[PDB]
């Protein structure tokens, strides 16, 4: 009996729906106790749609709507879980015990709205271990998850030794808990769950009157010990948002973990039953939006085109020109000359067909953005990891940036800090900017028509390099003498952000790292192929060795970039 | 398959503590094959832990190898007898070595006791411990013989920097094969190491869990500043208390005062401070306790002028029943330190006291064979489990923060409500222990355990009797008492003791009751009828008549009698009395907390279907006199029934007669000291009350939910 | 505050079928 406690999770619903709807169980041993309250959205309307759609599969079914009233007297706002609210969930929930235990049903799997069992093999995995209360592990995007390790003194998470030790799957195998939140299955068929209480706490009970103790203080006071397994993966849930929010942050948050789940997963296709409110597009409030696809990899460019569509961003799509497929007769016919004496920092080889094409298509879009006259565009890359409420945040850094005037021509929005010292320096009334430093891996960047016109005359037809390496050179930042004595200018004023929107999808060296823009034959000849870099990886990822002093805590934070609960 | 046989344990201990015993009794358990070393000689080093030692330990098994010396076939393993507690089998034990596969194991430890400088020296270890400890180590006996018979240095010299530096050579440590459990798989140090350690329950057994490196280990050693949380581990593993088969060693070692001798002579002591109610009670109680008055030596510490009376009328009593009975007044000035230093010295300098048992004032063992079950024990320290009534306040603490302060265990809630029974070790107690007089004389020879520091006499008295290393149990098998309440005591009145209705309810219940209200209360007759409707019950007992009588007559002041009423809303009384009434003595609401809580089950029995609040306005006390005024004429109450208490004995010290219901020709002539009337007053019960003669008689007289 | 318990309580038998 699969029930629910939903209120206006609307902005969700119909990817939960056809998750649920995808549990490979006999429908016609199922059930559903569905119920809305203090629903200010239109989720009263979708949920009933799909009630009624699907009426005939399901052996039974039963709905209390209480759409009135659609918030609290005493309420500080949206995400405010006062007394009362807790008490209604209590009652709510403990009502929801009553009824699984009326109609001789066996199992009550009471999982929420937010959360989304994105596995099929849930209801089919999670009761074959003959469990009092087992719980499924539903990881995030960080941290906080739905299995506790400890209580401290008042229900208070403790960080105990082992939970990063289970949250990272290093152990499999079912281990205790002192709290099992979101999806649990109380099985009612074992005789000594048949004192579980909700609703009326026990009389001895001492700690707090939160919702999600009160169970806990009933499981242990009745030797059930609510196991908790991690053997396989089952979904992903959100973050709690703060106290303060809105519920457009929620849907942000819900959007941002579609994505996560399309990281590395096919999509999750919504339900058919119910429709899908689609979104209009636009353009973040920049003029371009470029974009460097290949024409050979789609998959990473149709994953790309999803996520611009989710984001509700329009993308003006590019193409690049094979570097690797290129032959010398069109290559010297454009008048691309290597630099003087010039070759691989970390292993030795003069240059690359990638990186000639890169730095081709580079080229050409900055000829492009300086002939169209664009104040601003915006370049990335076919693979990339966005930050949750990253739209909003860029455009109002953006907006910030602009009117309060500056000289902003090379703001990094994403490189590697291959520059190990301590914080750079802040410009003044600037929030979340820094001056940029010596950095890798810059497959975005927000680039003006001023800096533009100072790359094109730069004009490094005759030298050719990696655009990472020609990037902090043009910045004056560059740490060899030679490249900056070889360039003639250094005008460019570049600035970086310290909180990154974007990270690369795969790091070097892990699941699906096919490295097109460093695998490729050599600017001459075609017998030299250097393969992917297993031993000299060299840039892995510039997070392991940042985890140190390096401070950049005097940036001023945006009101953005706040998430989770005591739990993380 | 490394046979058990060839495993020999080996341990020192200069003299025979607690905490020898009870590795012994961890050994025992698992049936292990120990040698002790050292047993009996003078410990030629010096401070164990503070600065260095452990010189005469290398010494000692230098000098024991020496039969060892070509034995290869063997596995020895050494460790400390004071602070070690084994958990596993010999069988795992061995596995775990066999898997290991080196020639020697030290434990880990979390830092570089005795040098700093040596740290970077160490082989570097992943994620385990990387230095090591010479708290224990397993290996062969010509490995062993190899690796130490290099010592020689004088006794009091250190030991872990000596193991540290032959350790570090690499080159000795490559042919040896030294290895370092940096996983805690064999020996687990819980210094530094203490929130990774977690117990794992089973049915007939207890052990120990290390969530950080999910295993589990044979051999702890709680070095360094954690013996506190070694004695709490203690109680459990590995024979402790499991939930299947109640406590482990509890009922045994017990003397049962066998022979018929004279019990063991006993040197009770009371210590009477921050004036504590009900203290002629607690007096009169220390008469009936199961001890021969002649072996019982009293000393009675009293520190308040107040209570001087109520001693002086208890002393003769006293001097009548032991055998020997001293005092020391208010006019002393001694503090309570020197009181108990001074006790503890008369004691101990007193070869015939075998056991100093103190007892503090507000302790009341409602239980009267404590001092034999106690003494029956046999526990070098022990005291009796008491409880505040219904709160969690009891006598003892369950672990010490590092402020030396009140921290809260996580067995503290189980051990107080009972949940568990059996002995446990406790870091702190007080108001009540049993002492045994030989600790006493040779192993506590100072004086000044109470005094000598600006803390609290008590927590010294233990801070002291910890470092000394000797186990302070405390028992919970029966019921023995409770504590009183004494945060606030008011004295400002003739009797104090009855505005304690709400501090301590079931003392003051005892004390001012009537004894066979209860017994009425739950139905076996005692309840008359003499007319209908109307009942006579026992309600209040003597003491609480006297007492109440001579505080209405300490006030004295007998207002009422006239027509009209100032204390009266409207100001015009349907009949005037000479009356007192509550609210201007400042009684009214212990009365109405009275009416609640000792009036309404009986009422409630007694009318059934009735529920009632108990909600009282009017309620007074009336004196019947043949001159002042004469009975009331013929009225009706305004409340739904009245309650109508004597306060003095007919006959005795008046002459008179009771009510007279005109409706059922019905005279009430003999009314009792302490019962109470109950009848309806509003509609059919017409009453008039019968006219005095002779003497003087006190009634009192309330109206319920009028 | 240290060392907390695991305490571990056997799975309880199954309940009566219905009818
Ligand atoms: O009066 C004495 C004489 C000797 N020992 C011995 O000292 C050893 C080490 O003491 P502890 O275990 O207290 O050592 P730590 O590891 O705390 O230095 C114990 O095993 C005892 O055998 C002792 O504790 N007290
Ligand atoms: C209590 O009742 C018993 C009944 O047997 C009686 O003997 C005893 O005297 C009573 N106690 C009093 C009146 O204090
Ligand atoms: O005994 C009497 O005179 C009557 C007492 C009485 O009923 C009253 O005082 O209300
Ligand atoms: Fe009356
Ligand atoms: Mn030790």
């Amino acid at each position: 009996l699969i029930a629910l406690l939903a209120r206006n999770a609307a902005h969700a619903l119909p990817t939960t729906l056809g998750a649920l709807e995808r549990l490979r169980h006999p429908r016609e041993r199922t059930a559903l106790w569905v119920a809305t309250d203090h629903n200010m959205d239109n989720t009263s309307t979708v949920l009933r749609e799909w009630l009624v759609a699907v009426k005939s599969l399901y052996h039974s079914v039963e709905w209390r709507p209480a759409e009135e009233p659609r918030s609290y007297p005493d309420e500080e706002g949206p995400k405010h879980w006062s007394d009362s609210r807790y008490e209604h969930v209590m009652k709510l929930r403990q009502a929801a015990l009553k009824s699984a235990r009326d109609m001789w049903a066996d199992y009550i799997l009471f999982v929420d709205a937010d959360n989304l069992i994105l596995n099929p093999d849930t209801l089919s995995l999670l009761i074959a271990e003959n469990k009092t209360v087992v719980a499924p592990m539903l990881d995030s995007r960080a941290a906080y998850s739905n299995f506790w390790c400890g209580m401290t003194s008042q229900g208070y998470y403790k960080r105990t030794p082992a939970y990063i030790p289970i949250r990272k799957r290093d152990r499999r195998g079912c281990f205790a808990v002192p709290m099992v939140h979101s999806t649990f299955l109380i099985d009612l068929r074992k005789a000594a769950s048949r004192n579980l209480a909700f609703y009326p706490p026990h009389p001895d009970y001492t700690w707090s009157f939160d919702d999600i103790i009160v169970f806990a203080f009933s499981c242990k006071q009745a030797e059930v010990q609510m196991y908790v397994c991690n053997k396989e993966e089952y979904g992903f849930l959100p973050v709690p948002l703060r106290a303060h929010s809105t519920l457009q942050d929620e849907a942000e948050s819900f959007m941002h973990v579609q994505l996560e789940v399309m990281v590395k997963h096919p999509p999750a296709e919504p339900s058919r039953f119910i429709s899908a409110p689609t979104k209009t597009p636009d353009k973040m409030g920049f003029d371009e939006v470029f974009m460097i696809n290949l024409r050979r990899r789609q998959d990473r460019r149709e994953r790309m085109l999803r996520a611009l569509q989710a984001q509700e961003i329009e993308c003006r799509l590019v193409e690049a020109v094979d570097g690797k497929a290129m032959n010398t007769s069109q290559v010297e016919a454009l008048g691309i000359q290597m630099l003087p004496g010039y070759r691989d920092p970390y292993h030795g080889r003069p240059l690359t067909k990638g990186e000639l094409g890169c730095f081709l298509s580079h080229y050409n879009i900055w000829k492009e953005v300086v002939d169209r006259g664009l104040q601003k565009s915006l370049v990335f890359e076919d693979d990339l990891r966005f930050e949750i409420f990253f739209k909003r945040r860029l455009m109002n850094l953006m907006r910030d940036v602009e009117r309060e005037g500056l000289d902003w021509d090379l703001i990094y929005v994403g490189r590697k800090r291959m520059q190990v010292e301590h914080p750079e320096k802040a410009v003044p009334r600037v929030r979340n900017l820094v001056e940029a430093d010596y950095s890798y891996w810059t497959l975005a960047y927000v680039i003006s028509l001023q800096g533009a016109r100072k790359l094109l005359a730069a004009e490094p037809l005759s030298k050719m390099l990696p655009v990472d390496e020609f990037l902090p050179v043009m910045f004056d930042k560059h740490p060899v003498s030679e490249y900056k004595a070889h360039f003639s200018l250094r005008n460019l004023h570049a600035f970086s952000v310290e909180p990154l929107l974007i990270y690369p999808t795969h790091y070097t060296g892990d699941d699906g790292y096919v490295s097109d823009t460093e695998t490729s034959v050599v600017w001459n000849n075609e017998h030299v192929k250097t393969d992917w870099d297993r031993a000299k990886s060299q840039k892995m990822r510039e997070q392991q060795a940042l985890s140190r002093e390096a401070k950049n805590s005097d940036v001023l934070q945006s009101p953005l970039d706040s998430a989770a609960r005591d739990e993380l | 398959p490394v046979n058990p046989e060839k495993l020999l344990v080996i341990t020192v201990a200069t003299a025979e503590t607690e905490g020898y015993l009870r590795f012994l009794r961890s050994a025992e358990f698992f049936n292990y094959t120990v040698r002790t070393l050292g047993l009996g000689e003078e410990w030629r080093g010096g401070d164990v832990a503070r600065t260095v030692g452990g010189g005469q330990k290398v010494r000692w098994l230098k000098k024991e190898m020496e039969k060892y010396a070509d034995r290869e076939d063997m596995i020895i393993m050494f460790v400390d007898s004071y602070d070690v507690i084994l958990a596993g089998s010999p069988t795992e034990l061995l596995k775990k070595f066999v898997q290991s596969g080196s020639r020697l194991l030290f434990s880990a430890e979390s830092f570089c006791w005795p040098e700093w400088g040596l740290a970077e020296q160490y082989p570097e270890v992943g994620t385990g411990k990387r230095f090591l400890n010479s708290g224990g180590f397993i290996g062969f006996a010509t490995t062993i013989h190899q690796i130490v018979r290099q010592w020689k240095y004088k006794d009091d010299d250190d030991d872990q920097l000596f193991y540290t530096r032959l350790y570090l050579d690499p080159g000795l440590r490559e042919k040896l094969s030294l290895n370092l459990d940096h996983k805690s798989r064999i020996f687990q140090n819980l210094n530094g190491a203490l929130d990774e350690v977690v117990l794992k329950f089973d049915r007939n057994r207890v052990r120990i869990r290390n969530v950080a490196y999910d295993t589990l280990p044979i051999v702890v050693h709680g070095n360094g500043p954690t013996k506190l949380q070694l004695n709490y581990l203690g109680n459990y593993v590995p024979n402790g208390w499991t939930p299947e088969g109640g406590c482990g060693f509890c009922n045994q070692d017990r003397r049962t005062l066998p022979g018929g001798q004279p019990p063991p002579r006993v040197f009770l002591a009371v210590f009477v401070e921050q004036p504590t109610p009900f203290l002629p009670r607690f007096l009169q109680r220390l008469l009936l306790l199961d001890y021969p008055p002649d072996r019982v030596t009293l000393f009675l510490h009293n520190n308040e002028v107040f209570h001087e009376p109520h001693i002086a009328d208890s002393w003769p009593q006293l001097q009548d029943h032991f055998s020997a009975v001293k005092l020391v007044g208010p006019e002393e000035a001694l503090s309570p330190g020197e009181a108990r230093d001074m006790a503890m010295d008369l004691c101990r300098q007193d070869p015939e006291c075998e056991f100093y048992f103190s007892l503090d004032a507000d302790a009341v063992l409602t239980n009267l064979q404590t001092l034999r079950i106690l003494i029956e024990e046999n526990r070098k320290v022990i005291a009796p489990m008491l409880s505040r009534h219904g709160k969690l306040w009891s006598n003892f603490w369950g672990a010490l923060s590092p402020d030396e302060y009140y921290a809260r265990s996580e067995d503290y809630v189980e051990l107080v409500q009972r949940k568990r029974v059996g002995v446990w070790n406790v870091p702190y107690i007080s108001q009540a222990y049993v002492i045994r007089g030989d600790t006493l004389r040779m192993e506590l020879p100072q004086r000044d355990v109470f005094s000598g520091s600006d803390t609290d006499p008590d927590m010294a008295f233990c801070k002291s009797f910890r470092d000394k290393g000797i186990f302070l149990h405390l028992s919970n098998q029966h019921e023995f008492g409770r504590l009183l309440a004494t945060s606030r005591y008011d004295t400002e009145h003739l009797h104090p003791d009855l505005w304690q209705i709400f501090d301590n309810p079931v003392d003051w219940k005892e004390q001012y009751i009537h004894e066979n209200y209860s017994r009425a209360l739950e139905g076996e007759g005692i309840v008359e009828q003499p007319c209908p409707d109307v009942y006579w019950f026992p309600l209040l007992s003597e003491q609480m008549c006297d007492e109440l009588v001579a505080e209405m007559e300490h006030y004295g002041q007998w207002s009422g009698g006239r027509h009209e009423d100032s204390r009266l809303a409207g100001g015009y009384e349907n009949v005037p009395t000479v009356d007192i009434h509550m609210k201007q003595v400042g009684y009214e609401d212990q009365w109405l907390q009275l009416l609640r809580t000792y009036v309404g089950p009986m009422t409630e029995s007694l009318f059934p279907g009735y529920h009632t609040k108990a909600r009282a306005v009017m309620n007074f006390v009336v004196r019947y006199r043949p001159d002042e005024q004469p009975s009331l004429r013929p009225h009706h109450d305004s409340s739904t029934f009245t309650l109508n208490v004597a306060l003095n004995h007919k006959g005795l010290d008046y002459e008179g007669g009771g009510c007279r219901f005109l409706r059922y020709d019905c005279v009430i002539s003999s009314p009792r000291k302490g019962w109470a009337l109950l009848h309806p007053g509003r509609l059919t019960h017409y009453h008039e009350g019968l006219p005095t003669t002779w003497g003087t008689r006190y009634i009192m007289v309330s109206f319920v939910d009028p | 505050a240290y060392f907390p318990e695991e305490r571990w309580s056997p799975e309880s038998p199954l309940q009566a079928p219905r009818v």
